[PDB]
């Protein structure tokens, strides 16, 4: 599954 | 005729070029051990024989011996063993580059005369939850922080601060769907509190959310103490006015002076570190307090250092490093 | 190289 | 009671048992931290709010706060991150075993009251160059030595000093064949002063052939000193490295009591590292000459404390741990 | 190619 900060990847 | 040896990299020429500059106008040596070269292309001897250490360097350039530098100058080594992917079996190369990091990062912690950084210094500074804590005791205001795996925890956090940004101590990339993806600092939202659970797997460090009047950066070699700001607020108010239209002098830092006491208390935070260089990060919100965000051990400081009159900070760095201006002295006996 | 005697804290 | 924390690991009771059954007859509380089981089957908070500091490790069974420890003994930190590869997708996987070390890492470095081992410390340690430097300057006896990646060094020491043995600085297994492979302490072929071209890949450590009347382990936990020795020159495996013939030498050693000057330097190591344990690895030569080869700042030592009566040394470890023994005091402001 | 340490290796 995904870790917490994956869902603060954002565009470049 | 002394002799300062220099840590860096090959792409890096540009920063340690005023340095050395006003290094050679001192009359010291400049001794550039280039790190992505080794042990490629340097060669690098410890020898003790005879009751008597010799330690030499050979390079493309010049040949010199380093058991008697005046001081060194370690800038944090991130890409060492530049083409021993290539040359190696997959098998060896984890462990070749073990000992070769291990090698080299003993050496340095070896140098017993003054050092500007030093692997085991680096590790400490690695520690943010340290840095808070200290600047803390020292009587820095540092924002309400809770680094976490617990998502009940965090979620509580949240609720209670209610405007609360998180960041990972160590940073994130990936190139998908056609392009390169960065985690950023960013609120926790209604959207993201849906996600916490994940928190399990890998911790986060939440705060709460500093509103920006102003952003300093500060940069400290020995007790020389350079602060840049960005004041987001007066930038914001010259976008109304319209005497200010081309003039963007709001994307760049400009030199300022800090209060005294805070003055005071990063001194103190280099001195409880006994480090002679720092990056310092603060925010000063609305209400005119300062918040201490970190500070980094190998920060960069070129970009501002341009900023000033003929590379003031650059001179700052020569001037410590030939013993032309007041130390921390970090001399092993 | 050898971890009969496991001296480091790290692994 | 005061609250000890030992940072450990699941597969480490045969280390820390009878330090806990001390430290509880002691009249302190032990909380140990298994780092396998983070961040999966723990929880670590660390929160700064209203002016205060919490730290929070919480088990299945069990929450213990740990701002009011009195002491934290880094003994070991195996297989953090352990069950994580199963859970996260592979694009993560890197990143958050970064950030999950940072995390306890600088958790353990941010301890403020006493500890008995630091990330920052055994870190510093890891560099045997600075071991033997400053043991030469104490004036412990060390052999001849040379950590190079430049052959003809390497072959002009091999000439000059006739039996040399070839060494790592780091341990690691190669696997082949599904069969772990390490590397000892090897004499070098002197007709084999081929092939020393590998050594500009990867550098390596030369030091003279000490003749080994015998082989000794000191064990030093504050001011306590268990000397322990071995007689290596009876197996003909164990003969160069008696870590070779390691588990049939286990139950050999026998306790020993050093001169008193070989005594006062190895307290006067530990000084000027500034720590209260470490494990000494030395040589007698048959000439009764005691050579320094190494201090391990974690090393083992519950197979020399079962050779003692009721284990000494595990009850001079909760001693310090309890501050009932003096103290290289390590505290932090 | 191998590093010099390869020479050095055996079975544990
Ligand atoms: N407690 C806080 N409150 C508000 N903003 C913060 C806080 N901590 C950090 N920040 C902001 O988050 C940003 C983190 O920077 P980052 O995402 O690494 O981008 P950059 O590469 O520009 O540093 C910083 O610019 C800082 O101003
Ligand atoms: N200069 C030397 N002469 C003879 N034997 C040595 C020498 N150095 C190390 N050894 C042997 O090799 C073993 C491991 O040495 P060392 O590399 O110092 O420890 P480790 O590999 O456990 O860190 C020692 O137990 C010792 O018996």
């Amino acid at each position: 599954k995904e870790p917490f900060f994956a869902a603060f990847l954002e565009k470049q | 005729m002394n002799k300062i040896l220099i840590i860096t990299h090959t792409a890096d020429n540009f920063s340690i070029d005023k340095v050395t500059e006003y290094i050679d106008k001192n009359g010291c040596e400049v001794i550039r051990f280039n790190v992505d070269e080794y042990p490629l292309k340097n060669k690098l001897s410890t020898t003790f024989q005879d009751g008597k250490w010799t330690t030499t360097l050979e390079t493309p350039e010049k040949k010199n011996s380093l058991e008697d530098i005046s001081t060194v100058w370690y800038r944090r080594a991130y890409n060492i063993g530049h083409g021993i992917k290539e040359e190696l079996d997959a098998k060896f190369y984890g462990a070749a580059m073990g000992e070769i990091r291990n090698t080299l990062f003993g050496f340095l912690e070896s140098i017993d005369a003054y050092s500007l950084g030093k692997p085991s210094v680096y590790r400490r500074l690695d520690s943010k939850e340290e840095q808070l804590k200290i600047a803390d005791k020292i009587g820095f205001k540092i924002p309400a922080t809770c680094v976490t795996n617990n998502p009940e925890e965090a979620k509580r956090f949240i609720v209670k601060h209610r405007d609360v940004v998180a960041k990972m101590q160590t940073g994130f990339a990936i190139y998908e769907d056609g392009v390169e993806n960065v985690v950023f600092t960013n609120v926790v939202n209604e959207d993201k509190l849906e996600e916490l659970d994940t928190l399990l797997y890998c911790p986060m460090q939440f705060q709460k959310k500093i509103e920006k009047k102003k952003e300093l950066r500060i940069t400290v070699v020995g007790r020389d103490v350079y602060a840049f700001e960005i004041d987001s607020q007066q930038s914001e108010a010259a976008k109304t006015d319209w005497r200010k239209d081309g003039i963007n002098l709001i994307d760049k830092w400009i030199p300022t002076e800090l209060p005294q006491d805070i003055e005071f208390m990063i001194l103190e935070l280099l001195d409880v570190y006994h480090v002679d260089y720092g990056a310092i990060d603060m925010i000063v919100s609305p209400e005119d307090e300062y918040y201490f965000i970190e500070i980094n051990a190998a920060g960069e400081f070129f970009w501002l250092d341009n900023l000033t009159e003929e590379n003031r900070i650059s001179k700052s760095i020569a001037d410590l490093l030939c013993d032309k201006a007041p130390r921390r002295d970090n001399r092993v006996l | 190289t050898l971890k009969y005697p496991s001296d480091s804290d790290e692994g």
